[PDB]
């Protein structure tokens, strides 16, 4: 169990993650469950029990667009699953990769997950429009999957695994991420109404917000988000991180500032 | 007033009869210098007032090196304030300039906020809070990603000081 757990996919996902990336949550809570017994058995190795975890849960090398608590918060519905076919004022990316060229688009979630790793770029056009990825692809945000079940899984995985310190592919921390979210949604779920196309007249989902009021109650979450941009918590991206090939004296002066633009665009 | 180079265009507010207050400020500026340099020629000829006394007029008042030495002692004291905010002025200064220049040679030269490669009301209001901003900001060492907001021109009386 523990090689077909820290084996990797085509895509780099042991089965653990692709259990996640596939909404199959209960798959992944069994999974997740057992990972902990296995990591839990092993601790007569030379390892520590973590190493074993870390490696079968979100291996070293992943890429942090992969990581699974971040990759559990991106899982949500399509805008069409509640709008259907009615234009509402939304965010909208066109996908030069899949031929989504200016006159056409998705909304966020479609390009966050459906296009991910795509030429992807924020659209200019007006906002009020629905997403043509159901239509034009093999959209995979379609399904909601069992709303009881992602909220156990987000549960178990901040207290499993020190995930939440990391921060996304544009440096995002997890939770400047939740609050942008919510801050989206207040003013796109203000225009759902009660009433071969795909299901529509869905609710729209809470999640981001239970997510945000869960995470904010965990220490590591809050104390990792508000010292983001001190010396030991380096941003990794567009933050002057790499400087050891510059000559000492602006060494000595660059690291004296530290980071607060992102921890003031939060607040 | 020639205009400085790129490493340090970034600094001046530049484009990348009435009165005014910086007029005054600098003409009282450029009087005070003429008495500072008075006074150090007076003592500079102080070694030599044995001779440059009696060799050149009538009548002078005679001096010993006691009285030199008080009157230096005078003369220090009286320049200490102003000594005050020229240095701390300048320190603040210098290390604003330095600091802008070893983040543009770190930073990207493609990104449009470079120093290298850089509405009225509101661009006003943006102007007035980019500066408040970058105040606060400085006053803790939380300022680790964007140019300082600063303008030298005003400081004329300082070069003058
Ligand atoms: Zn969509
Ligand atoms: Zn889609
Ligand atoms: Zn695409």
């Amino acid at each position: 169990l523990r090689e077909l757990l820290s084996a990797k996919d085509a895509r780099g996902m042991t089965p653990f993650m692709s259990a996640v990336s596939g909404r199959a949550y209960p798959a992944a809570i069994t999974i997740l469950e057992t990972a902990q017994k296995i990591a839990k058995a092993e601790i007569s190795s030379s390892e520590k029990e973590e190493d074993v975890f870390m490696g079968m849960v979100c291996p070293s090398g992943t890429n942090p667009d992969d990581s699974p608590l971040y990759v559990l918060c991106c899982n949500d519905t399509c805008s069409f699953t509640w709008t259907g076919a009615e234009h509402i004022n939304q965010d909208i990316f066109e996908c030069r990769t899949c031929g989504l060229l200016e006159s056409l688009c998705c909304c966020t979630e479609c390009a966050r997950v459906c296009h991910k790793g795509h030429d992807c770029k924020l659209k200019r056009t007006s906002p009020t429009a629905y997403c043509d990825c159901w239509e034009k692809c093999k959209c995979k945000t379609l399904i909601a999957g069992q709303k009881s079940a992602r909220l156990d899984l987000l549960y178990r995985l901040l207290t499993a695994t020190n995930l939440v310190t990391l921060p996304n592919s544009r440096g995002e921390h997890l939770l400047l991420f939740l609050v942008q979210t919510v801050a989206r949604q207040t003013v796109e779920h203000c225009q759902y109404r009660p009433p071969d196309m795909p299901d529509h007249d869905l609710e729209p989902p809470r999640f981001a917000q239970l997510a945000l009021e869960r995470v904010l109650q965990d220490w590591n979450a809050l104390k990792s988000m508000i010292m983001f941009g001190s010396q030991e918590n380096k941003d990794p991206l567009s933050a002057s991180s790499r400087i050891g090939h510059l000559l000492p004296e602006e060494q000595v002066y660059l690291n004296q500032q530290s980071g607060t633009i992102r921890l003031d665009c939060f607040t | 007033a020639a205009q400085a180079p790129r490493s340090m265009q970034w600094a001046v507010r530049n484009t990348q009869n009435a009165s005014s207050y910086l007029t005054s400020a600098s003409s009282l500026a450029r009087a005070y210098s003429i008495v500072i340099r008075q006074i150090s020629d007076l003592m500079g000829l102080i070694p030599k007032y044995n001779h440059l006394v009696y060799s050149q007029i009538p009548a002078a008042v005679k001096l010993t090196y006691q009285d030199a030495v008080n009157l230096q002692n005078y003369v220090e004291e009286k320049l200490i304030p102003t000594w005050n905010w020229m240095v701390s002025i300048m320190d603040s200064t210098e290390a604003q300039l330095r600091y802008g220049s070893a983040l543009a040679s770190a930073g990207d030269p493609g990104h449009p906020n470079h120093p290298l490669h850089a509405q009225g009301m509101m661009s006003a209001r943006g102007d007035f809070l980019n500066y408040a901003l970058s105040l606060m900001r400085s006053h803790n060492d939380e300022h680790s990603d964007v140019l300082p907001v600063l303008d030298v021109c005003s400081l004329k009386h300082v070069a003058y000081v």
